[PDB]
This record gives C-alpha cells, sequence and structure tokens, in this order.
RNA sequence: ACACAGUCGGUACGAAGUCGACAAGGUAGUUGAUGG
RNA sequence: UUGAUAUAAUUAUCGUACAAGCACUCAGCUAGUUAUUGAGAGACACUCACGAGCCCAAA
RNA sequence: AGGCGCGCAA
RNA sequence: GGACUCCUUAACUUAAACUGAGGAGUCAAGUAGGUACAAACCGUACAAGGAUUAAUUAUGUCCAAAAAAAA
RNA sequence: GAGAAGGGAAA
RNA sequence: UGCGUACAUUCCUUAAUAUCUGGAACGAUAGAUUAUGAUUAGGUAGUGGAACAAAAAAAAAAAAAAAA
C-alpha cells in the first residue's frame, strides 16, 4: 500500500497535519522568524562561540590519493582480477 | 495441625457460650488463614482503619433450618467486610459439599470472587450451594450455642434478639467431597510468582 | 458541492444505458460517446 | 437547566406492552330509537 | 419471513441484475455457478430471476407479500463475494421486509390480550383506604413521666 | 461537515420555516435534535424505572404493604421479578399481584416467640 | 523548609493504579500476599529492588521543567459496599388459588376489569377466618374457592428424585387441573435473554436479542419461568417454576430500522456521528406448557460433527450423508472424541439444548460476570 | 475456507486447567484437534462425491 | 486483510496494511441514502413496527 | 407553542349486548369487610 | 394538545459568554502547490532493485 | 566523463 | 508566559475570582447525576454503539419529586 | 426540624 | 427494622498500524469475522493509521450455471 496524500485544511477530522497551532502560536511571515540558518536567539551562534580551526578546513583542501586495502588487493588477486606473474600497475 | 478457633456468642446481651471450629488449612490454606487472622486480629487495621477482627460483630442474618450469616466487620448489616489480603480474594476450591450441620463457608455478593470477611454457618445440609460457596472448616464443639443461635431466626432473615460475637480468637469426620483430588502438573512453583511480583 | 453532486447523479443515471441519443445525453454526449467507443474497443478483430 | 429537584426522577407514562388498538379513535355509532323492543327493557 | 406456524413466507420474489462481462460481477457469476441451485432447492418458495445488463452495476431486488410499503427492497451487489451475497439473500429470506419501521427496544411484547384477569379499577374499599390519614391514632407514650419532687417524696 | 447534508435535510423534515430547506440553519437544528436524542435515549431508562416504582408503591399501599416492605419481602423470599414485571402485574393481573403481596406479608410480618394476651388484665 | 509526610489518614488508605479512571481489571490475583511478614527473610524479600531510590530519582522529583504526565497514574477511588445476598435460599415455588365464583366475573367473553371488590372482601374474609370428569374438575375448583387454603402447594425448584418437584413427597394427584387451563386464560413471565423478562400469553410476538444460528420457522423452548397465572390460580417461583415452559417459533432473524447516533460538544471540534442497524429475533409464542409431572431437561447432546459448531452454517443432509459410521451406528470419530461440550453454555448458545435457560434458574448452566 | 461450498470453519476451543487439569486438558485438546482433522478429511471426500454427482445430473439434463 | 490488525514485528510491512472487513449490519447501512419514517409510517403499523388495526374487529 | 421551536414518550376495539349470569336475595343480573 | 426534558453555531480565551468579532438566505469562485533539487538525525517518516560494490551527465 | 561507498576483523 | 478548591506560606487593610511561591485535585482537553440557575466542589465499575434489566455513589425519604410505619 | 436561605407549608 | 438513587465490553454489534495481546499461532488460489482469550475504545494542541471523494486515461466489458 502506498502513502495517502495529507492535504491540509480539508476539515477537522482529517489526519493531515494541523493548522490551528500554525495560525495562532506561530510567527507570521514567510520565514517564521529571522531569515537565516544560524539564528538561535540573542545569544551567539554555536559556530561563533567556538574558535576558528584553520587546520580543519586546510585538511579538506589537501589533495589526497585513492586508498587501497591490501585485503581488497588480495581478494582481487585470488579471484583473478589481477595477474601476479607481471607487475601490477595503477592501470 | 489444623487451626482451632473459638467464637464466643452473646444473645441479646447474655453470654450464650463458646463455639470451636476446626479450619481446613491443609486443603484451603488461603481461606483458613483469612478466617484465622480475622479471629485473632493480628493483621491490624484495614482499609478504613478499623481492626480486621471479628470481635464485637453481629450475625446480621439468621434463617432457621438454613443458616446464619455474619462477619461484616465494617457495618454489621451485610454490605461491608474485607479480607486480610484486600477487599476480596479468589475462590480457592470447591472440594467439600454443604453436607451437614455446622459447616463454615464464605458469603458472597452478586459478582464472582467476592469472598471477604463475611461467612456463614450451615444449620443443615445445603446441596444447592455446592460449587458456588467454599466450605473451609467445621464445628467441633458448641452445638448448643448453634441451636440457641438458630432459635433467634426468622424465615425472612430477621433476628428476634441481637446475636453477637463478643470474643474470638485461636486456641493453642470431614464433609463429603464434590470430587476426588489428584496430583497435577505444576510447571511453575509457587515462590516464582511472588519473586516476580517483587521483581526478582 | 450541489452542482457536482447533481451532475454525478445524472451521469450515473445515464452512462450505463446503451443506445442513447444526443438529445437524451445533453452535456454528457461526448463523454458518453467516448465511453461507448472504449466499450466497443474490445470487439476489434474479435 | 437543573433545579432543586432531581432531573431523572420524573416518571414518564408509557406502555409496558404493545397492541393494535392504540390509535383507534372513538366515534358514535347510530343508536336504537326503540329500546322498548328489548325484553329486559320491554 | 415465517408466520402462521411456518406456512406463510413473506419473501416472494428476488430479481438479480448482473453483468456477464463486468469484473464487479465475478462473485455473482461464481454464485450462479456453484451456489444458486442449492439455495433455490432449499428455498423453493422464492422465485429467483436473473437479468443480464452488460454496463450496469449488479443489484438484487426483493419483493415481499402485503402492502405495508416496506415490501420492496434494493441492494447493490458490486464487488461482493459469493458468501456475502448469500448472507444478504438469507437476511432478506428471514425478513418480512426491509424493516424501515421495526424498532429495537420498546415494550418488546405485542399482544392481543393485555390482561387475563382484567384491568385494575378504583373500588370503594381502595378509595376508602386512600383516606387512611384522617383516622386517629393512639400515642404510645410508654412509661409515665414523674417530677423530681414526686421522686424525692 | 459534522453530519451529512442529505441526513441533515432528512432530519429537518417537519421543522418550522427556513430550518427545513436552508443548510446553514438546518445544520444547527439537526445537530441539536440528534444531540437531544442521544442524551435522552441514555436518560430514559431511569425515568421509566421511577414510573414502575410509583405504580408498584400505589398497588402495594392499596393492600397496606408499601413498596419498601414489599421489595424486602420478595428479595428475601428469593423472588426476583423485576420492577417492570411487578408494575405490569399490578396494572393487569391484580389477583397475581395480590398473591405476591400476601407472600411478601407472610415473610415480613413474623411473630415473636411469646405472645401476650392483655385484654382482660 | 522540609515538607513532612502526613502519617495519620483522613478516610481510607491510599491506593495507586495505572492509567486514567475507567472500568478495569477487578478479579483479585490468583494467589494473594499475606500482609504480615513472619520472618526476617520475608521482610528483606519484601523490598522491590526495581524501586531502589537514587539521587537521579530525587532529581526527577525536584526538576524545574515539566515532569511526567499526570494521567499515567492516579489515586484509586473509595471501595464500594456490595450487598452479600448469597447464599440464597433453597429454590422453590408456591401455587395459590384465587378463584372468583361470581357470575358477573365468570362471564364467558371476559369482563374488561378485574373484580377488586371480590379481591378485597375475600382477603379480609380469609384473614379474619369426559363430561363427568370435567364436572369433577369443576367440583374441585368449587371446593378450592370455598377453601383456597386447601390448594396451597409448596414445592422444590430442583429435582428431588422420586418426589419430582415436591418438597416432601410427590405432588398431589389433583394438581392436573393446571393442565386443563386454556391458552387464552394462561399467562406467564419468562426470560428470552440473560436479563430480559416478558409477560406472555399464547399468540404474542416478542422481540429478543439475536439467537445465534437460528432461522425463520425454527422451534424454540424457553424454560426459565418465574410466574405463571390463570384467572383461578397463580404459581410464583422462588425464583423459577420448574414445571413450566414456553414454546415459540422464530418468525424473523433481521435487522431493525436505521438509527442515527450523534454526539457533539460545542466550541471544541468534538463530534461523532454513526448510523446503526441492530440485530433482533422476533418470536411468536405458541403455547405455555404447565405440567406437574414434567421431566428434567436432558443434558446437552453430543453432536455427530464438531466442525458445524465452529462453521458459518450447519452442514446440509447431503453433506451429513458422508459420515463414516461404526457397526453400532455411532460415528467412527466418537472413539477419538466423545463430543462432550468443552465449556458450559456453548451448546445452548449454538441452539443445541432442549431449551434456553438463563440465570435465575437452578437448571441453567452458563457463565456470569 | 471453502468458497465453492460456502463453508468457513474457525475453531477456538479452550480446555481449561481449572476445569479439567493441566494434563487432562492437554489430552482432551489433542483428541479434539485429531477428531477435527478426521471430520475434515471425510467432508472433503463427501464433497468430491457430491460434485461428481452434480456433473452427472448436469450431463443428464443436457441430454434432453 | 485479516481478522485483526497485526502489530508484531513479523507483519510490520506495508504489504499487510489496508483493506476492509465485511459486516452485514454495516453493509446494509453504508452507501444507502438515509430515509426517515417520520411522515411515512402506514396507519396499519404501530410506532414500534408491529401490526395496527384501523377498524374494530366487528367490521 | 410556556419551548434556539427540538427530543423521549403518547390514547388499548367489542357489553353500545341481553330470549342475560359458591352462598343469600325479598328479585335490584342487587348483596357477603367493618363496634369503641 | 397534555407530561417530562434542553442556556444556536464558530474563533480566540483561565473562562461551555449573542453586553466580544463574522454572518438575511442561497448559487458559483474561493486558501499546505511543487524536490528532473532534500531526507529520516533517541516526538516517530515507507518501498523495490543490485550488492563490495552501486548509479550513468551532456551527446 | 564523473558521483558515493570501499571491513580495522582475519 | 493558565484558572479555581484544599494544605503551608510572603505581600495586602491578617481586603479582593488581588499579587507572588511550594505541593495534591478538578477544569483546561471530561458527557449524563447531586450541589437552586454558564468550568474549577462531591461522586463515577468516566461516554465505542443499541436496548422498557440490575447495583446503596454523592445524597435523600410531608408536597412540587422516586423512596417505611400491618394487627 | 436542618443556608428548610428555590416555592408551599409540616412535628 | 427499610427503601429511592449514577455507573453493563451481564445480552447483541463494531474498532485497534511509532515493531510486545495469544499470533514466531491457525489457514493460504490473494484470511470469514476468535462462540466465558486479554487490554481495552471521553479528549483540545500535536502526531499517526484507515475508508471515501460517483470523473478521466489505459489498447483486457463474454471460456460463467439455467433460460433465451
Amino acid at each position: 500500500k502506498r502513502k495517502s496524500k495529507r492535504r491540509r485544511g480539508r476539515g477537522d477530522k482529517s489526519n493531515a497535519k494541523g493548522i490551528r497551532w500554525k495560525h495562532v502560536h506561530q510567527q507570521a511571515g514567510r520565514y517564521k522568524g529571522p531569515r537565516s540558518r544560524t539564528f538561535e536567539g540573542g545569544k551567539l551562534p554555536l559556530y561563533r562561540r567556538i574558535p576558528k580551526w584553520p587546520d580543519a578546513w586546510l585538511a579538506r583542501q589537501r589533495k589526497v590519493l585513492e586508498p587501497l586495502n591490501l585485503a581488497k588487493l588480495r581478494t582481487f588477486i585470488e579471484s583473478g582480477r589481477l595477474d601476479t606473474r607481471f607487475t601490477i600497475t595503477q592501470r | 495441625p489444623n487451626p482451632l478457633v473459638h467464637l464466643d456468642i452473646s444473645i441479646g446481651g447474655r453470654d450464650a457460650g463458646r463455639m470451636v471450629f476446626q479450619l481446613f488449612a491443609d486443603t484451603h490454606p488461603i481461606t483458613a488463614e483469612n478466617f484465622r487472622c480475622l479471629c485473632t486480629g493480628e493483621t491490624g487495621l484495614g482499609y478504613w482503619m478499623r481492626p480486621r477482627w471479628y470481635k464485637s460483630t453481629p450475625f446480621h442474618r439468621i434463617v432457621p433450618g438454613f443458616m446464619c450469616q455474619g462477619g461484616d466487620i465494617h457495618r454489621g448489616d451485610g454490605r461491608g467486610g474485607e479480607c486480610i489480603y484486600g477487599q476480596f480474594f479468589r475462590d480457592e476450591r470447591f472440594l467439600y459439599k454443604h453436607s451437614k450441620r455446622g459447616l463454615l463457608s464464605m458469603a458472597k455478593a452478586r459478582r464472582q470472587h467476592t469472598n471477604n470477611s463475611q461467612f456463614f454457618i450451615t444449620f443443615d445440609a445445603c446441596p444447592w450451594l455446592d460449587g458456588e460457596h467454599v466450605v473451609f472448616g467445621q464445628l467441633q464443639s458448641g452445638g448448643e450455642v448453634l441451636d440457641q443461635i438458630e432459635e433467634q431466626g426468622t424465615p425472612g432473615g430477621w433476628r428476634k434478639r441481637p446475636v453477637e460475637i463478643w470474643n474470638c480468637g485461636e486456641l493453642l469426620e470431614r464433609p463429603e467431597k464434590l470430587y476426588e483430588p489428584s496430583e497435577q502438573v505444576i510447571p511453575i512453583p509457587d515462590d516464582v510468582y511472588i519473586k516476580a511480583r517483587r521483581g526478582f | 458541492h450541489t452542482e457536482s453532486t447533481r451532475r454525478k447523479q445524472q451521469y450515473a443515471s445515464i452512462i450505463g444505458k446503451q443506445g442513447l441519443s444526443k438529445k437524451r445525453c445533453g452535456i454528457h454526449w461526448p463523454r458518453y460517446r467516448r465511453r461507448h467507443k472504449a466499450r466497443r474497443a474490445t470487439k476489434h478483430k474479435a | 437547566g437543573g433545579g432543586p429537584g432531581r432531573a431523572l426522577c420524573t416518571p414518564t407514562f408509557h406502555g409496558l406492552s404493545d397492541g393494535p388498538y392504540r390509535r383507534l379513535k372513538f366515534s358514535l355509532k347510530p343508536i336504537r330509537h326503540d329500546y322498548r323492543d328489548v325484553l329486559v327493557s320491554a | 419471513m415465517a408466520s402462521r406456524g411456518g406456512t406463510l413466507w413473506h419473501l416472494k420474489e428476488v430479481v438479480i441484475q448482473y453483468s456477464a462481462s463486468g469484473n464487479s460481477s465475478q462473485g455473482l457469476r461464481f454464485f450462479f455457478r456453484h451456489l444458486l441451485h442449492r439455495w433455490k432447492q432449499r428455498n423453493p418458495q422464492v422465485q429467483v430471476h436473473t437479468v443480464e445488463n452488460k454496463y450496469e452495476a449488479p443489484k438484487a431486488t426483493f419483493k415481499y407479500l402485503g402492502e405495508r410499503t416496506d415490501s420492496r427492497c434494493e441492494t447493490p451487489l458490486k464487488d461482493l463475494s459469493p458468501g456475502q451475497i448469500e448472507q444478504i439473500l438469507d437476511l432478506h429470506r428471514n425478513s418480512k421486509g426491509d424493516n424501515r419501521f421495526l424498532k429495537h427496544g420498546g415494550p418488546r411484547t405485542w399482544t392481543e390480550r393485555r390482561s387475563i384477569q382484567g384491568l385494575w379499577r378504583p373500588s370503594l374499599p381502595s378509595q376508602l383506604i386512600a383516606l387512611k390519614w384522617f383516622r386517629r391514632k393512639r400515642p404510645p407514650m410508654r412509661l409515665p413521666k414523674y417530677s423530681p419532687l414526686s421522686l424525692s417524696l | 461537515m459534522q453530519i451529512p447534508r442529505d441526513v441533515i435535510f432528512e432530519v429537518v423534515r417537519g421543522f418550522r420555516g427556513r430550518s427545513r430547506n436552508c443548510i446553514k440553519i438546518a445544520r444547527v437544528r439537526a445537530m441539536k435534535a440528534l444531540l437531544y436524542s442521544s442524551i435522552m435515549r441514555r436518560q430514559r431508562q431511569r425515568r421509566y424505572r421511577v414510573f414502575w416504582i410509583g405504580r408498584i408503591n400505589a398497588a402495594g399501599r392499596e393492600w397496606s404493604f408499601p413498596y419498601a416492605w414489599l421489595a424486602t419481602s420478595l428479595w428475601r423470599q428469593n423472588i426476583w421479578l423485576d420492577r417492570k414485571m411487578l408494575a405490569n402485574l399490578a396494572e393487569t393481573e391484580p389477583a397475581s399481584f395480590r398473591a405476591l403481596v400476601n407472600e411478601g406479608k407472610s415473610v415480613y410480618f413474623w411473630n415473636p416467640d411469646k405472645v401476650r394476651d392483655i385484654q382482660d388484665l | 523548609l522540609q515538607i513532612y509526610p502526613q502519617r495519620r489518614v483522613i478516610g481510607h488508605r491510599i491506593e495507586i493504579f495505572r492509567g486514567k479512571h475507567r472500568r478495569r481489571r477487578m478479579v483479585p490475583p490468583r494467589i494473594p500476599l499475606h500482609p504480615l511478614a513472619a520472618n526476617t527473610s520475608e521482610e528483606t524479600a519484601s523490598k522491590d529492588m526495581n524501586l531502589f531510590e537514587t539521587y537521579r530519582d530525587l532529581q526527577l522529583r525536584w526538576k524545574k521543567t515539566c515532569r511526567q504526565r499526570k494521567k499515567k497514574f492516579n489515586i484509586a477511588r473509595k471501595w464500594r459496599m456490595p450487598r452479600n445476598i448469597r447464599p440464597l435460599p433453597d429454590p422453590s415455588w408456591t401455587l395459590v388459588f384465587h378463584v372468583n365464583p361470581r357470575s358477573g366475573y365468570r362471564r364467558g367473553r371476559g369482563v374488561c376489569r378485574d373484580r377488586r371488590r371480590e379481591n378485597l372482601q375475600g382477603d379480609q374474609l380469609e384473614v379474619r377466618a369426559a363430561a363427568l370428569d370435567a364436572a369433577i374438575e369443576e367440583e374441585n375448583i368449587l371446593q378450592i374457592l370455598r377453601h383456597p387454603e386447601k390448594g396451597r402447594v409448596e414445592g422444590s425448584g430442583r429435582p428431588r428424585g422420586a418426589d419430582g418437584w415436591g418438597r416432601d413427597g410427590p405432588l398431589p394427584q389433583w394438581m392436573q387441573i393446571l393442565q386443563r387451563t386454556p391458552q387464552e386464560e394462561l399467562f406467564c413471565v419468562m426470560k428470552s435473554n440473560v436479563s430480559t423478562q416478558h409477560k406472555v400469553t399464547a399468540g404474542d410476538l416478542i422481540q429478543a436479542e439475536k439467537l445465534h444460528r437460528k432461522q425463520a420457522g425454527d422451534k424454540v423452548v424457553f424454560g426459565t419461568v418465574m410466574l405463571v397465572g390463570s384467572r383461578d390460580w397463580t404459581i410464583i417461583g422462588k425464583p423459577t417454576v420448574p414445571f413450566a415452559k414456553v414454546e415459540a417459533t422464530v418468525e424473523e432473524q433481521t435487522l431493525a430500522g436505521e438509527t442515527l447516533s450523534f454526539f457533539y460538544r460545542k466550541s471544541r471540534r468534538v463530534s461523532r456521528f454513526r448510523r446503526i442497524r441492530h440485530c433482533v429475533t422476533m418470536l411468536r409464542i405458541d403455547r405455555i406448557v404447565v405440567d406437574p409431572n414434567m421431566t428434567v431437561d436432558p443434558p446437552a447432546p453430543k453432536p455427530d460433527r464438531l466442525l458445524d459448531l465452529w462453521a458459518n452454517r450447519w452442514l446440509y443432509p447431503d453433506e451429513l450423508d458422508g459420515i463414516k459410521r461404526n457397526e453400532s451406528g455411532e460415528p467412527v470419530v466418537s472413539e477419538i472424541y466423545d463430543g462432550r461440550e468443552h465449556q458450559k453454555g456453548s451448546y445452548q448458545r449454538r441452539g443445541l439444548t432442549a431449551s434456553y435457560r438463563w440465570y435465575p434458574d437452578p437448571q441453567s448452566a452458563h457463565w456470569r460476570p | 475456507r471453502n468458497h465453492e461450498r460456502n463453508f468457513f470453519v474457525r475453531c477456538e476451543c479452550y480446555f481449561r486447567v481449572g476445569t479439567y487439569g493441566f494434563q487432562m486438558a492437554k489430552d482432551l485438546a489433542i483428541r479434539y484437534r485429531q477428531r477435527l482433522e478426521k471430520e475434515w478429511e471425510e467432508l472433503q471426500e463427501q464433497w468430491t462425491k457430491l460434485d461428481i454427482l452434480e456433473a452427472e445430473q448436469r450431463a443428464k439434463y443436457k441430454e434432453k | 486483510i485479516a481478522d485483526r490488525v497485526r502489530t508484531s514485528w513479523t507483519y510490520r510491512h506495508s504489504r499487510y496494511s489496508g483493506g476492509v472487513r465485511f459486516s452485514l449490519p454495516r453493509f446494509m447501512v453504508t452507501k444507502r441514502t438515509y430515509l426517515s419514517t417520520k411522515f411515512r409510517r402506514p396507519s396499519t403499523v404501530t410506532k414500534w413496527g408491529n401490526p395496527q388495526y384501523t377498524l374494530p374487529s366487528n367490521v
């Protein structure tokens, strides 16, 4: 069985999400509060409380090599995906 | 051995005398314990904070040739009573029939499993009560007292003179059987339920 | 609403009868014709 | 609303059985002009 | 539908309209194949007619005896199973009608004889008993009351 | 809607004025009508019971046996006819009701062990 | 600052229970707990270690924010005070004669009114102190109306062996007059259900709760009779009349008319609407059988098939013809299982008993709450 | 569940330890189930026989 | 559909959800226009639905 | 309509006949229970 | 007719209020739309496919 | 072309 | 950043359906009964649904209004 | 016999 | 020494979807519905499950009993 649609404002007995709390106890306007992703009140956002971490965002910028596990290499060798009689290369 | 319990009966302010009853603790442990504890008063105060005791309790119903009912420790009129385990306790076993005069059994309300402090003593055989009331004991001495109690009854249940238990306690053949008991498979022993109730 | 209920009741009354005519069907004539074409569709090449 | 009385202690008349002559109205039939013809009142 | 000791049967006719092609009449056609003949054999007093209508919803019309205005009933049989159709048929076979006017409750006893000993009526003794209050009583004063002076004497 | 529109218009049949055909008013009137029915159908049992009780009391007082004594006597005698049956017997079977009253009296009016004759002393 | 617990009680001992107020489980536990602990071992075992209190429990007690929702546990309300009416007396019945010999009351077509004047005069007087066979019966009723006390009989509501329904010794031989009373002069009170009573004569139509697995035209017997009466006598059962039954025929197994149930509360968006049709059984009363020599109903029968007991319908005779039988005629499967009813009242519910009996009745056997 | 014969069976039988006894109730329940199985087999055989008879009747009717 | 809603872990799959059960009293009421009997009861039917006679038994 | 106008119930044929019908009647198809 | 019985509805509100706001009545119009884009994070979020693999843009 | 994931055991 | 009853309190004129705290009960979001009449008191084996059976809850027993005073 | 302090009126 | 009074999952008919009601059971060509199984089913805000909403489209509206 699929999911039934839950359109709002189609009677009091419908199991759609309610509208009364939204009308009465929620801030009016498009954004229901300040237009932001960081606002938590008058207090500072968590990220602004915490100090900056240059190492964290330089690690992401570091160019990295593709990891390969010797267990995976062994499995491929056993199944025959690579030939051990010749030098196994990146290609 | 089986407990022996005494009830001292006064008829209209006169000390009628003492009746002794043997309780069937071997076959009816729960009911016999309830009656013995109500006779001795050891369990103390109850739900309404009155003693769980038969002392100073009336026989509120007497039908000659049929039976006398008493044991209402709350009102003395038939709408009260309580057992030592709570308000009511489960019917234990219909092992014995009401086959003779002087048998003790438990009174009940309309609903099933309404055994409480209220009991009755048979004045004769009551075969129509078998399978509906629990017989748990029998008189051993006090037949004259029982006869005097019977003398105060009316067909409607009214008593000519008040009949009361002015003293009661403990002192420190059997009726016919409704069936023959036999050994049963009991996978879970008795103590396990109690330990579970306490949470093991 | 009332108009939709009335239209649905009339359509239920007429749509199940074969051989009706345009004057009998009124505003439901194209729907009735399409319904009969669909019902015939099964007879093609038997 | 409620009052000094009891709301549910006001008896209502009703029939404890049913029957076919509940609604049979009374109407006057024609009456004899000659009760002298009957022997008891001859 | 029985009365007069099971000699009058109120359900007289049943007319079943069905489609020979529609899938919503699959249960009805199954009933025709497997169960209809047995039902007719067990209920010989009911006339069962089957009418084919290709593009109409299946239904059953029940006609009873009498002119109480509750003797005509119609019930759609769309998408019902053979067992459900049989259940409806048994309901109507056991009814005297669609029972618009049958009420649950009430006195629950319809009779031609209210009373076998006669109704209660006021009588002279009863109407005299109704005036008991006006008779005089004899106050039971019990023992006499004595004065302190008399008791001291 | 709280009640279907067709049911509303069927229930408001026989009402006064616009309540018959205007949905806005018919809805309110039908809501009230069915709510009254719901409450009174639950309430009517005891209103019938008091009627039975009064009828039985009058019938017993006709024989000088009020309802209280009659009820105690029957219940003690193991006669468990209900109030509706007793009222029906009172209003339609007077001889049987009188027999019931006599049986009740036979149990209620018990006699003491010793009776005293003091008419000439 | 400390809140000191209240020790003495005002009323009854407190009792806590789970969930909101409602009708809930009431049967006392199979094995109870003795209030007194006889040993130190019992006293130590009494502790429930799942309730071991800790500072975390204290913090939950003292928290400033919202605590546990209050509707999860509540205080049990005060006990009730049921009347202990049992044991009830030995079931029995009484027959009393009230024959009225006045010509104004013995009119054939029946006076619309009872003779209350005769009732009262006779009460005061008593307080203050085939043709030839029919004539003999008339003589018997004449003797009884002269001396109504000679016709008073008290008997047992339960079988007494060779005595039948008599308290001491067999019933009087003259009690056969009760059989000759016409159905148009008989009425009785009978139960069509566990707690429904009807006053019925012959020819009545009674509505009862659905009798399971019955169809129009079936014959049924109601055995629970509490009062029987004619114009000459009345039998009152204490609580039932053993030697009376009511024959009836099912005329309908139907649904009553439509009923609307609507409830609502204003300004709370609370309302419920529902259409209902209720199952009923209409029964025509055929006759009221009264017979002092009536025999006790036979025990419940042993069906030849158990599947029907749990099927949607009874098996038709064509299907029943395929029952394997023993040489003695009994079905082969009877050896595997006799067919005795597993409980009380199952066969009566299915309609396989000699008659429908409910509970005022010494002869009934079924479950009660 | 037999739709062709309109026969639906659901047994919900209980053999109570309080009424009979643990072991005796177990034995009676086992016997009950065995009897139900036997009756079901016999009913299946009877239904096959009746079906063959019905086919014979229909063929005889079509003969006319 | 089944005799009742199944809540155990074995049946917590959308394949077991939905459906309608059949009950005759509910079927006889659903999808039927409601018709009151207020101004439609025959004079030959009592308000409890039983026979009612319009004339005295003597013609 | 006393009524937010509704809800639950809601009349019990005939003798309206008459060539009628145990113990007394003073013959009324009338009457029996009741001294301080 | 007579007996009993009942303080329209809706919204906000601690508050079941025609001294609170809207509405003569009725017809039609009239308000939770959509992730080729997001997701199941102790207040609830299903379901198929392949599987140490899985998907395949522009063209 | 590209994207995600790729045991921490043996 | 709720209302009222109860217990214990601070403020008030030992005032207020006043203000402010700590705990239980109802209302809020819980009908039908009692308490004379529109939440907060009493009582409920609290309202899925139907029905002309039954029960000692609060609380009553001269009438309005159901319910005792034989000889 | 009581805010019986809804009306009547009771020992 | 009594009685009145509110409460029935006593009877009959339905319902249970945030992984624990027997059911991990009995059936199985697609679940017929539990007969003394249990818990039970007042409800605002919030959350969740189910049944409708008579239409349109689709290349599946005749292998169907008896009658015609």
